[PDB]
RNA sequence: CUGGGGAUAACAGAGUCGUCUCGGGCGAGAGCCCAUAUCGACCCCGAGGCUUGCUACCUCGCUGUCGGCUCUUCCCAUCCUG
RNA sequence: CGGAGUAGGGGGGCGGUGUAAGCCGUCACCCGAGAGGGGAACAACCCAGACCGGGGUUAAGGCCCCAAAGUGCCGGCUAAGUGUUACUCCAAAGGGUGUCCCUGGCCUUAGACAGCGGCCCGUCGAGGUCAGGGGCCCCGAAAAUGGACGGGGCUUAAGCCGGCCGCCGAGACCCCGGCGCACGGACCGAUUGGUCC
RNA sequence: GCCCGAAAGGGUUGACCCUCCCCGAAGGAAACACGGGCGACCGUGGAGUACGAGGGGAGGUGACCGGGGUUGCACCGUCCGU
């Protein structure tokens, strides 16, 4: 499997590249997911993700959009949105993915990778927020 | 061999005309032409037929009163 | 693009030592250190010949503003480690004389308008409050620390329920670092 | 009475012949000239329309009264000449209900039709009341169904609005 | 590094993708005048600063320069192009 | 009574918004004097679809209904409570 | 000379009436009576008119992932997730030292703020000040099950302006083979014809 | 992918697959070498080459092929009459 360090990276571009990988048949691990950035303004982003959390099915909430509050799950969910989820192909591609907060010991002592196309260096604007900030706002653990 | 060019023309927007004068640094005047068109069409949403350049000339670096050009040419 | 290459210098005095280290300015002087963080894309900060230089190589309006702003902040830090900043407040009362006390990191005001519950104003690290009669001093070395302390003490005594043309008692700022306040 | 968006537009034939229209109403505004009529003033100040409009006599009389009061108290009669240029000939129609059986409007009102870049009003004034002239024009512009713009003409009928604005 | 007169730079875009250059004049906020003065193929042209990578290396010249002068200063300074 | 009709009404839906509810611009004038504490004329510009109308696109044997009782949920243009 | 069917039309453009929705006509391009490729899906909006098997180049339009092909090139703008809507399905009058630009007057080696004092000197000595016009954005701007740029998401863009360079993509157009039809001809038939060109 | 497969269909006078050559419609590269453009890229040569639906031929291998039943994957697809 390939190991990718989200640290200084942009979420959507990271996810686009990773999803193409997954479909072309690889295994991907993402570490330090709390350290990716989201671009925009803080009020806008928080409003978006709160409005998403408070969506649910009025008749039975044991159904319902289960939109997450943790950082690793935020990342995993973006990637999912970038795949065909209603198809065996997509379900297998998605099962070939794993996302972690931090760097577990299991992966410690190994050389990571970084996607060129996604990186904070491209930016010209001091306006960015972190996924960990979003998670703290929403009430998630780490 | 960098020259300083003055440009004078006219441009039209919603039926109304407006003259303009500008000054640029370059080697050739074709580059000046392209840049004029680009900048005006960005800043006033004006196509290239509705821009009529009537004069492109060369001058020297003290008959120039744009701050950037003057401070780059000294 | 207003200009080409805005740059502004700051003359450094005798006993002061300025140094930059990774977008963090550090100033040492006859009393105390002061560090701060001044970050903006395309803005540099360094020392050439005994000066502090701030530079931007094709500014718009909102870059010029930021550059002059950083200028003001670094001047503040220099004059602060070199002289310090001092603030004054005044106390007024019609009925119900109140008593102001310091204890640790708070300012306790008791019997304000006859209340049975005191009022607590926070002091910040590096700032010293000092009561002398009906006049108060707040001295310090960081402009913002001293201002926030004074302002906390003043806001401690706020009214929202009655006419302030008749109910005027409280503690008020009268000099914000040497400059008076008139109306 | 009924809103003016119903009568703003011009997409409809003209209806100006009283020797065929039964029950055609009569005008409200009956005064179109004010101030010193015999006069040789310096500066002319006129509203032009920015697009075709259809202006009711209610609005015209409102404008008249407001502007004339303002200038009578701020300028004086011997120093201004105020004129309204357009008369209401267009008859307005309303359907009396039955529903939409036999729909053809019975007349209710009048309007003036005005085309693009046409003059509506004019204040002739000396050089030391221009501020008041332009305030009057603001007040009038505020009461029309679509927008408008002003110029400042010289005798010899020339545009001097820029040279005058820049210096006052 | 930062673009300036006399600066030695590399090319990353075009037909000459990977080749050394001496920057001889500053036309604008976007364009510089390049030449490698007979020590290679590159001629005297304009280039977008995007399409260049500066270097620590550098020589001293006068603003608005010629290929003989650049070659002389290069021989003196010890920089290979 | 028969044969038929949404080629055609009453009823809820769709469309529209003159009317309706909720608003705005300008500043005449009133407020001891003071255009804006409050009120804001005459004229001009709008939102919503909770009134009523207009039209006739769906339904003529699906069900044709008003009020009340029971039960759950939503909007804010906020009556109290912060 | 013989045999019919049709006497409820509709989208779109033009005209009369109407607050408008709609009503009445007209035009003869389309649906009806029309497949296929695109617009998220769509009777009539764009490309385009269809025997059968195969090969290749294009149109409409598209090229970050979903999804075939550009994380494409140059210049400039927007900070509001504005926008990411050809049309189908999308808010105004009135306003804004928000920012980027054009134009024209008045000032200037002491100007426009400050400070020290009675229109002024010096003082810090370099660009100011007034109006008018445009581009993008902002305020004006409030709904009912749980949410809709088609979705994820995107901020020197994956948005807007002005231009450019290469690819993808139909049953369209080119080519190869096969079937039938209409027209004409020859030969050949115990009758409505058959074999071939 | 699993299962049936005697005859009526082909086949040891040789099935499936394999490689070799010749002709070859419409169409049609790349590396690489020289130069033009800020640049994405283009021009000349390489080159109408390599290839290309199909039409012919020469050989090796030695038993299935076509057909049928069910089902997995990817794309496409809102029944019938009125």
């Amino acid at each position: 499997m390939r190991i990718i360090n989200a640290e200084g990276l942009i979420l959507g571009r990271l996810a686009s590249k990773v999803a193409k990988m997954l479909l072309e048949g690889e295994e991907v691990v993402i570490v330090n997911a709390e350290k990716a950035i989201i671009t925009g303004n803080r009020e806008d982003i928080f409003a978006k993700y709160k409005q998403r959390t408070e969506l649910r099915t009025r008749t039975n909430p044991r159904r319902g959009p289960f939109y997450p509050k943790r950082s690793d799950e935020i990342v995993r969910r973006t990637v999912r949105g970038m795949l065909p989820w209603k198809t065996d192909r997509g379900r297998k591609a998605f099962k070939r993915l794993k996302v972690y907060v931090g760097v577990p010991k299991e992966f410690e002592g190994k050389e990571f990778e970084t996607i060129s196309e996604a990186h904070m260096s491209r930016l010209a604007t001091p306006k960015y927020v972190t996924v960990g900030e979003v998670a703290k706002f929403l009430g998630g653990k780490f | 061999e960098v020259k300083v060019f003055r440009v004078k023309g006219t441009f039209e927007r919603l039926g109304k005309k407006q003259p303009f004068t500008k000054e640029y640094r370059a080697l050739k005047e074709e580059h000046v032409r392209e840049l004029v068109y680009s900048d005006i069409g960005s800043k006033h949403r004006v196509p290239r037929t509705k821009i009529w350049i009537e004069s492109i000339e060369e001058i020297k670096p003290e008959e120039a009163e744009d701050p950037v050009v003057r401070r780059l040419s000294l | 693009p207003v200009d080409a290459w805005i740059r502004e210098e700051i003359e450094i005095p005798e006993g002061v030592e300025v140094t930059v280290e990774g977008n963090t300015v550090k100033v040492k002087g006859p009393k105390g250190e002061l560090q701060r963080e001044l970050k903006y894309p395309g803005v540099q900060i360094f020392t050439e010949d005994g000066k502090v230089v701030i530079y931007k190589e094709f500014p718009r309006k909102k870059d010029v503003a930021i550059v002059r702003t950083f200028k003001a902040h670094i001047n503040n830090m220099i004059k602060g480690v070199t002289e310090g900043f001092k603030y004054r407040l005044k106390v007024v009362y019609s009925h119900f004389p109140m008593t102001v006390k310091v204890q640790g990191d708070e300012v306790v005001i008791e019997n304000f308008l006859g209340e049975k519950n005191p009022r607590r104003a926070k002091i910040l690290p590096g700032v010293t409050v000092k009561v002398k009669g009906s006049e108060i001093e707040v001295e310090g070395i960081d402009k913002e620390a001293v201002g926030q302390t004074a302002a906390n003490i003043e806001q401690a005594t706020r009214i929202t329920k009655w006419d302030r043309r008749v109910f005027q008692d409280g503690i008020y700022i009268v000099e914000k670092a040497g400059k008076p306040i008139k109306f | 009475l009924r809103p003016a968006k119903i009568d703003r537009d011009v997409d409809k034939p003209a209806y100006t012949r009283r020797e065929y229209i039964r029950g055609a109403p009569g005008p409200k505004i009956t005064i179109f000239d004010m101030g010193n009529l015999s006069a040789e003033f310096e500066y002319e100040v006129s509203l032009h329309a920015e697009q075709a409009m259809q202006i009711r006599q209610n609005a015209l009389e409102a404008i008249r009264i407001q502007v004339n009061r303002y200038l009578q108290k701020n300028v004086g009669r011997s120093n201004y000449h105020f004129k309204i240029r357009v008369y209401p000939f267009q008859v307005l129609r309303e359907n009396p209900m039955n529903g939409m059986r036999r729909p053809f409007g019975k007349p209710i009102g009048l309007a003036a039709r005005v085309r693009k870049d046409q003059k509506i009003l004019t204040v002739w004034v000396n050089g030391q009341h221009l501020k008041f002239a332009l305030g009057a024009m603001h007040r009038a512009k505020m009461k029309l169904p679509y927008s408008a713009y002003y110029r400042i003409y010289d005798k010899e009928g020339n545009d001097v609005t820029t040279k005058v604005l820049s210096t006052m | 590094p930062a673009i300036e007169v006399g600066r030695i730079a590399v090319v990353i875009a075009g037909r000459r993708a990977g080749q050394k250059v001496v920057v001889a004049d500053i036309i604008d906020k976007n364009f510089v005048l390049v030449t490698g003065a007979g020590l290679n193929k590159v001629k005297r042209r304009r280039m977008n600063v995007k399409h260049l990578e500066p270097l620590p290396e550098r020589v001293n010249i006068q603003r608005g320069a010629s290929d003989e002068e650049i070659k002389a200063a290069l021989e003196g300074a010890g920089i290979s192009l």
